């Protein structure tokens, strides 16, 4: 599980 | 006469300057996707505070375990992200916030609090939820805490949810527990160092009087007295505005170094008494650092 | 309604850009 960041 | 200690003692009025729990800080509520959560909201940093996870392979600064292992294994810290948000050194935070004049030059503790506060859970644009953080003052690293809970140690449960409690452990001496509300000016308005050759008192008719009623607990050294004050301090959770302490509790101690007595009390002190046998401490204060000289009050 | 523990989410946002 790898988590992305969004704007 | 008028009290000359007023300005000096302002940082010791814990209910006013911190305004939340110390041992368990859950002074506010926030929302994530329609659901309400309790979260830390104290305005002061808590020096030496960490979370002990009962019967654990790791420490609380280890990232959270993933999937079905979440809350069973791992620690409390933010899991790895793309790009990596936690842990973040002081230098990396200042570089990351280089375009923001209001954040890039904040003191390290405030910066770690603001950095943790930038993470929106589930990218819910309506969420006011702000993760707390732990700053390691030795390695200069900010650890965003994914888990805002501080105590789960009911005789009931304590493969399943882990059991844990807040504590000032010797291994946490350089850690600083930070809510989303940690103030920019903490150094001037919050306690940090313990006061050597000083005893807290109460200003009455032009004289600094002794605290008239204290709760005496034995302690081998200052660190153990600070652990005791922390254990009995303001708590937003019943031990094992609903359960909100608002900063009210046994947050102050006068440590007698000779009789090895930690004299714990629950009212704000309003002056200091110069006494060679004493060290004045608070639940918020560093468990080891001492300010060597008694203050000169004008 | 309140919950005790925050779920482990898969995605996150950033407030950093005001």
């Amino acid at each position: 599980e790898f988590l992305p960041l969004f704007s | 006469m008028g009290n000359p200690w007023t300005e000096y003692m302002a940082k010791y009025d814990i209910e006013e300057v911190h305004g939340s729990g110390i041992r368990v800080d859950l002074g506010e509520d926030a929302e994530v996707a329609g659901t309400q959560y309790r979260l830390p909201s104290g305005k002061c940093p808590v020096f030496g505070k960490g979370i002990i996870i009962e019967n654990s392979k790791t420490t609380f600064l280890t990232p959270v375990a993933t999937g079905n292992q979440y809350l069973k294994d791992g620690g409390f810290a933010f899991p790895p992200t793309e790009p990596l948000m936690s842990p973040m050194t002081l230098d990396e935070m200042r570089h990351f916030y280089k375009d923001n004049k209001y954040v890039k030059n904040l003191d390290e503790l405030t910066l770690c609090s603001r950095h943790a506060g930038n993470m929106i859970p589930d990218n819910d644009k309506n969420s006011n939820y702000k993760y707390p953080a732990v700053y390691d003052d030795k390695d200069k690293k900010c650890h965003i805490l994914y888990i805002a809970a501080q105590e789960n140690n009911g005789p009931r449960y304590c493969n399943s949810m882990f059991c844990f409690r807040p504590a000032k452990d010797i291994s946490f001496q350089n850690y600083v527990y930070l809510s989303k509300n940690v103030v920019d000016n903490w150094e001037k308005v919050c306690p940090r160092k313990n006061l050597q050759n000083a005893k807290f008192g109460l200003w009455v008719d032009g004289n600094c009087e002794d605290i008239p009623h204290v709760n005496e607990f034995p302690a081998i050294d200052l660190f153990e007295c600070n652990k005791l004050v922390f254990e009995l301090s303001a708590s937003d959770q019943p031990k094992q505005d609903r359960y909100k302490s608002h900063g009210k509790g046994y947050n102050w101690g006068n440590y007698n170094t000779e009789t090895q007595k930690c004299e714990i009390f629950n009212v704000k002190p309003t002056c200091l008494i110069n006494d060679k046998s004493y060290i004045a401490t608070t639940a918020l204060s560093h468990p080891i650092e001492v300010e060597n000289n008694f203050p000169s009050v004008p």
